[PDB]
DNA sequence: AAAGTACTTGAGC
RNA sequence: UCGACCAGGA
DNA sequence: GCTCAAGTACTTATTCCGGTCATT
C-alpha cells in the first residue's frame, strides 16, 4: 500500500549460450542505459570484488558460478569508488542536468526511492538491497548453469 | 498433484486413466481427463479464427 | 631429398619399441634383432605411400602407441613377432590395432548406435 | 579453477608472466600486489558437467514428506531406510538415474548400473 | 462379461508391469536413446506406447 | 540411395555419416588453459608420452617449424564414446584444426587408443591470454569435422 | 591427402559431363559417346604428369546441328572455357572476351572454380550481338534437368512464339512467366522474351503442355 | 537468515494452528533450496485441509 | 498476433 | 436510434 | 568510408446471429 511503486527491475545475462564475454547488466527506473551489477554494488557501498562476489555466490568452492562472474568484475573495473559509481549512474539516463555535483545526488535518489522500493525506501538501507540484488544474480546464474 | 510423491513417472502419476466411463473415474483420473479435455476446447476455439482467415 | 632425413628419424622409433615391448615375450610364452625388424616396417609403410606417382607420419604413431600398450595388446604384439603378417599390419592401421578390452567397448557401442538411427 | 584475491585490497587477481624465470604470477590491478600461482591451470571450460546432480542435499533432507522412500540397503551402514530423488541437473538430455540418501549415516548412493562414482 | 472384465483388468495390469520394468531399466542407466532423442524422450515414447497398446 | 546400392545397408550408414554435420564442440568434454612455458617440454605429467611420440620423431622438419611458439597452452579433452560413435580419428580432428589456423597454431594430439583423448594447442609469432579464449570459441562453435552445414540428426529408413 | 585430389577430379569430370549435356541440349553437335566419356578416359586426356587436372585444355568449341539450323538459322557457334585459376582474373577475362570477337562466336560460356573479379564481369555486356554466360563449377556437378520433378523445357522459335500468341489470342503479359535466372532458363541460355514449352505428365490427362515466357 | 530452520518451522506452524498467526498466512519451507518464504499477502487463493 | 516489408543504424575491416 | 461495452447462441 | 548484419519503425489480421450506459 502506498500509490503502488510499480518499478520492475530487470537483471539480464548479456551474451548467448557459448558466445564470448558474458556480462550481467541491470535496468533501474528512470535510467536509460543498462548498468553492470558491479557498478550498482559499488554505488551501494560494496566496493571490493569478493565482497561483491561474496554477496552473489555464497559457496567459495563453486568455481563454475564464479568464472561466470569474472567478466562482470572486468566490466565494472573502470569504477572503483562509490562516488565514481554514483556519477556513472547519474550520467547514464535522465541525467541531462550537466554539472557533476547534481547527477551524483540524484543517482542516490534513484537507488533509494525507485531501486527495490519493496524492502524499503528509507535512506540508511544499502546493505539489505545489496544482498537482495546478490540473491537475484544468484537465481539468474543458477538457471544459466542449468541447476 | 500433491497426492503423489516427488519424481513419480508411473502411469497413474503422469495421467493414465485405467478405468472406463462405466466404472467411473478417480479424482486424479478426473482432473487429468479435464486437463486434456481443456486442450481440445482451446484448439476448437482458436482453429476457427485461424482456419476462417485461411479460407478468406 | 629432404624425404630421406624424415624417413631416418621414423626408423629410430620402431627399434625403441622393439626393445622395450620384446621383454614380456620371454617373461611369458636382443637389441640387434630389434634394429633389423625396425627397418622391416619402415620400407613396408613406404610401399603403402606414393602409389604410381602426408598420411605416413600418422601411421608411425598408431603402430608405436598400440604395439606398446600391454597387458591386453601384448597378446596381439606376441602374434606380430610370431609369424603374424607384418605386410598386413602396415596397411591395417585403424580400430583393428586397438586393445581386446577397447575392441569389446567399440563393438558394444557400434552395434548399440545401429538400433537407434535405423528408425 | 578455485581462484584467489589480493590481500590488502581484496580484489580479483589477474595472470602475469615472469618471462625471466618462466613462471606464472597473479597480479592485482587495483594495487602493487603479486603472488606466485598455485597451479598451472588458469581456465577450465567443462561442456559435459557433473556438478548439480547431488545439489540440495541438506541434513534436513529426510524431513521432506514430498520425497519418496525406498527399502534399499546403504552401502555403508546397511540401513533399509532412505529418501531418494533424480539428478538435480535440470538439462533436457539428463538420465533418470536415482540418488539415495540414508536416513542414518546420510551417505549418497545410486541405482547407476553403467558406472561407479564418489559424489 | 465378468470374464471379459477380468481379461481387461489383467491386460492393463500386465502393461503397468511392462512400464515399471522399462522404468527400472531406465533408472539403472541401461536404457539407450533412439537417435536425436533424449533418454527421457525415448523412455516416454515406449511408456505412452505400452499404455496405448493396452487401452486398444 | 544410388540406383544400384538401394538395399546396401552399409552404403546408407556411409552417406549418413558423410552428410551429418559434426562440430568439435560435440566431441569435447572440457577445454583448459595452462601456463606451460617451455614448448619443448610439459608441466602436465599425464601428457608426457604425447610429447614423446608426436613431438619427438618427427619434428615436421628438424625442427625448423619455429619452436619459439607461445607459453600458453589450450588443452582439449575428447569423449571416446562420441568420438567412436561419430567415427573419428584423433589425426582427422587434428588435421581439421591445423587446416583452419594454417600456420598460426602448433597442434599435437594423444593417439586414438590412449586412456585420455587430448589435443594440445599453442599460438605462433606483446599482450596475449584474451586472444586464446577467442581461439577456443572459434574451435568449438565454427570448425566442422564431418558433414554438410545445416544438416543435423540424419536417420536411416527402410 | 590423396583423397582430396581424387574427390576434386570426380566433381570436375561430373561438371564437364553436365556442360556437354547442356550444350547438346542447347542444340549443338555433341555425341552421346562424347557425353558418356569415362573417368579413366577423362584423366588420360586432361590430367598432367602429376595427375592434376589441366582445365585450360578442357575448353572446347560446339557447332549447331542440321535440325538446329532449320528452327534457328541465326544460331551461331559457341565457345566454352574452363579456368585453372580458382579466382578468374580481369586479365584472363579480357583474353576470353577477345577470343569470341575475332572468331565471331555467338555465345561464350565461362566455367569458373570459385569466383570472377567484379572488374572482369563488367566486360560481359561489352561485346554485342554476342552474349557471355558464367557458371560455377560446383553448380554444374549435378545436372538439375535430369531430376524427377523437372519437366521437358523446349525453347520455341520466334515463329513458334508468334503462333502460340495467335492461337491462344494472347499478349505476352498473359503468358505464365519464367525468371531469367531460373536454373532451367540458365541451362537453356534463355534470353528475355524467349518462350519455353513445358511438357509434363498429368494424373488427370497423362500429358499436359504449359508455356512460360522469359524475363 | 536462520540457523535451525526445522525448530522455527514447527514453532510457526503450531502458532498458526493455535490462531496466534492468522490462519490465512502462507508459510513454506523449501528444504532443498534452504529457504523460508512467508506471505501475509492479500489475494492468495487457498483451500482447507 | 506473430511475422512480414522496408528502411536505417551500427560497425566489421 | 448516435454506438460503445458487457453478456450469450451455432 | 562500403558491405552487411542487425536494429528499428510500423504495418497487418480473427464466420453468422439482448442488456446497460452516456450521449447523440
Ligand atoms: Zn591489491
Ligand atoms: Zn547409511
Amino acid at each position: 500500500k502506498g500509490s503502488r511503486f510499480i518499478s520492475t527491475l530487470q537483471v539480464k545475462l548479456y551474451g548467448r549460450e557459448g558466445s564470448s564475454a558474458r556480462t550481467i547488466k541491470a535496468t533501474l527506473p528512470y535510467i536509460k542505459q543498462d548498468i553492470p551489477i558491479v557498478i550498482i554494488f559499488r554505488a551501494l557501498g560494496i566496493i571490493p570484488d569478493g565482497e561483491i562476489l561474496e554477496h552473489i555466490c555464497y559457496d567459495v568452492n563453486d568455481w563454475q558460478m564464479l568464472e561466470m562472474l569474472k567478466p562482470c568484475v572486468e566490466d565494472g573495473f573502470v569504477i572503483q569508488d562509490r562516488e565514481t559509481a554514483l556519477d556513472f549512474i547519474g550520467r547514464r539516463g535522465t541525467a541531462l542536468g550537466i554539472k557533476k555535483e547534481k547527477r551524483i545526488q540524484y543517482a542516490k535518489d534513484i537507488l533509494q526511492k525507485e531501486f527495490l522500493p519493496h524492502i524499503t525506501q528509507l535512506e540508511g538501507f544499502e546493505s539489505r538491497k545489496a544482498f537482495f540484488l546478490g540473491y537475484m544474480i544468484n537465481r539468474l546464474l543458477l538457471c544459466a548453469l542449468d541447476r | 498433484l500433491p497426492h503423489f510423491s516427488k519424481d513419480d513417472y508411473s502411469p497413474e502419476s503422469k495421467g493414465f486413466v485405467e478405468n472406463s466411463y462405466l466404472r467411473g473415474l478417480t479424482p486424479q483420473e478426473f482432473f487429468f481427463h479435464a486437463m486434456g479435455g481443456r486442450e481440445g476446447l482451446i484448439d476448437t476455439a482458436v482453429k476457427t479464427a485461424e482456419t476462417g482467415y485461411i479460407q478468406r | 631429398e629432404k624425404e630421406h632425413k624424415l624417413r631416418y628419424n621414423a626408423e629410430k622409433m620402431f627399434s625403441t619399441l622393439f626393445s622395450k615391448f620384446i621383454v614380456p615375450e620371454t617373461i611369458e610364452a636382443v637389441i640387434s634383432i630389434s634394429q633389423e625388424f625396425a627397418h622391416n616396417l619402415e620400407e613396408e609403410l613406404y610401399k603403402a605411400c606414393l602409389n604410381v606417382e602426408k598420411i605416413y607420419t600418422e601411421k608411425v604413431r598408431s603402430l608405436y602407441s598400440n604395439l606398446k600398450d600391454k597387458k591386453n595388446l601384448e597378446l596381439k604384439a606376441h602374434v606380430v613377432e610370431g609369424k603374424l603378417p607384418l605386410n598386413k599390419l602396415v596397411n591395417m592401421n585403424a580400430s583393428e590395432l586397438a586393445n581386446p578390452d577397447l575392441q569389446e567397448f567399440k563393438e558394444k557401442r557400434d552395434k548399440i548406435i545401429l538400433e537407434n538411427f535405423i528408425v | 579453477t578455485t581462484f584467489r584475491f589480493c590481500r590488502d585490497c581484496n580484489n580479483m587477481l589477474y595472470p602475469r608472466e615472469d618471462k625471466e624465470n618462466n613462471r606464472l604470477l597473479f597480479e592485482c590491478r587495483t594495487c602493487s600486489y603479486v603472488e606466485e600461482a598455485g597451479s598451472p591451470l588458469v581456465y577450465r571450460h567443462e561442456l559435459i558437467t557433473n556438478i548439480g546432480e547431488t545439489a540440495g542435499v541438506v541434513q534436513d533432507i529426510g524431513s521432506d514428506p514430498t520425497l519418496p522412500r525406498s527399502d534399499r540397503e546403504c552401502p555403508k551402514c546397511h540401513s533399509r531406510e532412505n529418501v531418494f530423488f533424480q539428478s538435480q541437473q535440470r538439462r533436457k538430455d539428463t538420465s533418470m538415474v536415482l540418488f539415495f540418501v540414508c536416513l542414518s549415516c546420510s551417505h549418497i548412493f545410486t541405482s547407476d548400473q553403467k558406472n561407479k562414482r564418489t559424489q | 462379461d465378468g470374464p471379459t472384465m477380468r481379461e481387461i483388468t489383467e491386460t492393463i495390469a500386465e502393461a503397468k508391469k511392462k512400464v515399471l520394468d522399462v522404468t527400472k531399466e531406465a533408472q539403472a542407466n541401461l536404457l539407450t536413446a533412439k537417435h536425436g532423442m533424449t533418454l527421457r524422450e525415448s523412455f516416454e515414447d515406449n511408456v505412452v506406447r505400452f499404455l496405448n497398446e493396452a487401452r486398444d | 540411395l544410388e540406383p544400384g546400392h538401394a538395399a546396401d545397408q552399409e552404403q546408407a550408414k556411409l552417406i549418413r555419416s558423410a552428410i551429418e554435420h559434426t562440430t568439435l564442440k560435440s566431441v569435447t568434454i572440457a577445454s583448459e588453459i595452462y601456463y606451460d612455458p617451455d614448448p619443448r617440454s610439459t608441466v602436465i605429467p599425464e601428457d608426457e608420452e604425447i610429447i614423446q611420440l608426436h613431438f619427438s620423431l618427427l619434428d615436421e622438419e628438424a625442427e625448423q617449424s619455429f619452436d619459439q611458439q607461445s607459453p600458453w597452452l589450450l588443452r582439449l579433452e575428447l569423449d571416446r564414446a562420441a568420438m567412436n560413435d561419430k567415427d573419428l580419428t584423433m589425426g582427422q580432428v587434428g588435421e581439421r584444426i591445423k587446416q583452419t589456423f594454417k600456420n598460426d597454431l602448433f597442434v599435437i594430439w594423444s593417439e586414438d587408443n590412449d586412456e585420455k583423448l587430448i589435443i594440445r594447442c599453442r599460438v605462433v609469432r606483446a599482450e596475449e591470454d584474451h586472444m586464446l579464449k577467442k581461439i577456443e570459441n572459434t574451435m568449438l562453435e565454427n570448425i566442422t569435422l564431418r558433414g554438410v552445414e545445416n544438416i543435423e540428426r540424419v536417420v536411416m529408413m527402410k | 591427402m590423396d583423397q582430396e585430389n581424387e574427390r576434386n577430379i570426380s566433381r570436375l569430370w561430373r561438371a564437364f559431363r553436365t556442360v556437354k549435356e547442356m550444350v547438346k541440349d542447347r542444340g549443338y553437335f555433341i555425341t552421346q559417346e562424347e557425353v558418356e566419356l569415362p573417368l579413366e578416359d577423362f584423366k588420360a586426356k586432361y590430367c598432367d604428369s602429376m595427375g592434376r587436372p589441366q582445365r585450360k585444355m578442357m575448353s572446347f568449341q560446339a557447332n549447331p546441328t542440321e535440325e538446329s539450323i532449320s528452327k534457328f538459322p541465326d544460331m551461331g557457334s559457341l565457345w566454352v572455357e574452363f579456368c585453372d585459376e580458382p579466382s578468374v582474373g580481369v586479365k584472363t577475362m579480357k583474353t576470353f572476351v577477345i577470343h569470341i570477337q575475332e572468331k565471331n562466336f555467338q555465345t561464350g560460356i565461362f566455367v569458373y572454380q570459385n569466383n570472377i573479379t567484379p572488374s572482369a564481369m563488367k566486360l560481359v555486356p561489352s561485346i554485342p550481338p554476342a552474349t557471355i554466360e558464367t557458371f560455377n563449377e560446383a553448380a554444374l556437378v549435378v545436372n538439375i534437368t535430369h531430376h524427377e520433378l523437372v519437366p521437358k523445357h523446349i525453347r520455341l522459335s520466334s515463329d513458334e512464339k508468334r503462333e502460340l500468341l495467335k492461337r491462344y489470342r494472347l499478349k505476352e503479359s498473359q503468358l505464365p512467366r519464367i525468371q531469367r535466372a531460373d536454373p532451367v532458363a540458365l541451362y537453356l541460355g534463355l534470353k528475355r522474351g524467349e518462350v519455353v514449352k513445358i511438357i509434363r505428365k498429368s494424373e488427370t490427362s497423362g500429358r499436359y503442355a504449359s508455356y512460360r515466357i522469359c524475363m | 537468515v536462520h540457523r535451525n530452520p526445522a525448530r522455527l518451522m514447527e514453532t510457526l506452524r503450531t502458532l498458526r494452528r493455535k490462531g496466534d498467526i492468522n490462519p490465512e498466512v502462507s508459510m513454506i519451507r523449501d528444504i532443498r533450496e534452504k529457504e523460508l518464504k512467508i506471505f501475509t499477502d492479500a489475494g492468495r487463493v487457498y483451500r482447507p485441509l
